[PDB]
């Protein structure tokens, strides 16, 4: 038990690309998207840990 | 290493503040310190392409050098420290010693401007002057600011004050 549940819950993620499409069949234990983000990719960049003020 | 700051030149001057490189005259009509401007361009010249050649050529791009990585995956997380060691050695290295090389060409740079100095107006005077020792030049024949303008510039009339500096040589 972590924070009062004895369950789980995974989570998952994908990248559905422009004219493509995505099928979620179920017959339970499913939580199923509300909100999905339309995404632009760029090089790249990385996190920064920081306490640092942010001007 | 040539000989000369530090050498049979033992200390700079103060009072010229006008230049790098520069004379002292001392004639009845007065004394002072005059600067050699042509040299000091060149030896400015010379110092700022090596700043800028030591400065602009990084090349540097864009990069991100932070990576995290899970507790199933140390074994990539240590090579990605042994990337960041091993580039860290490198430009420490690297950077050390080209400063202390590039410090060592640039003292001597200055040493040989100086000797070339000396040895113009050496050759330029001849045997009308006495080479003192300490860097200087003593005229066997009394001449005036023209002359060492023109010892300065580069055009000594040696015919000109060769026989009144035959008498009292």
């Amino acid at each position: 038990k972590v924070r009062d549940q004895e369950g789980r819950m995974n989570y998952y993620w994908t990248l559905v690309e422009p004219g493509d499409k995505i099928t979620f069949e179920a017959t339970g234990n499913l939580v199923v998207p509300r909100y999905a983000f339309t995404m632009e990719r760029d090089a790249g960049s990385g996190i920064i840990i920081s306490d640092t003020p942010v001007h | 290493l040539f000989g000369a700051i530090a050498g049979f030149i033992e200390g700079g001057w103060t009072g010229m503040v006008d230049g790098w490189y520069g004379y002292h005259h001392q004639n009845e009509q007065g004394s002072g310190y005059a600067a050699d401007l042509k040299s000091t361009q060149n030896a400015i010249d010379k110092i700022t392409n090596k700043v800028n050649s030591v400065i602009e050529k990084m090349n540097t791009q864009f990069t991100a050098v932070g990576k995290e990585f899970n507790h199933l995956e140390k074994r990539i997380e240590n090579l990605n420290k042994k990337v960041d060691d091993g580039f860290l050695d490198i430009w420490t290295y690297n950077a050390e010693l080209l400063v202390l090389l590039e410090n060592e060409r640039t003292l001597d740079y200055h040493d040989s401007n100086v000797k070339n100095l000396y040895e113009k107006v050496r050759n330029q005077l001849k045997n009308n002057a006495k080479e003192i020792g300490n860097g200087c030049f003593e005229f066997y024949h009394k001449c005036d600011n023209t002359c060492m303008e023109s010892v300065k510039n580069g055009t000594y009339d040696y015919p000109k004050y060769s026989e009144e500096a035959k008498l009292n040589r």
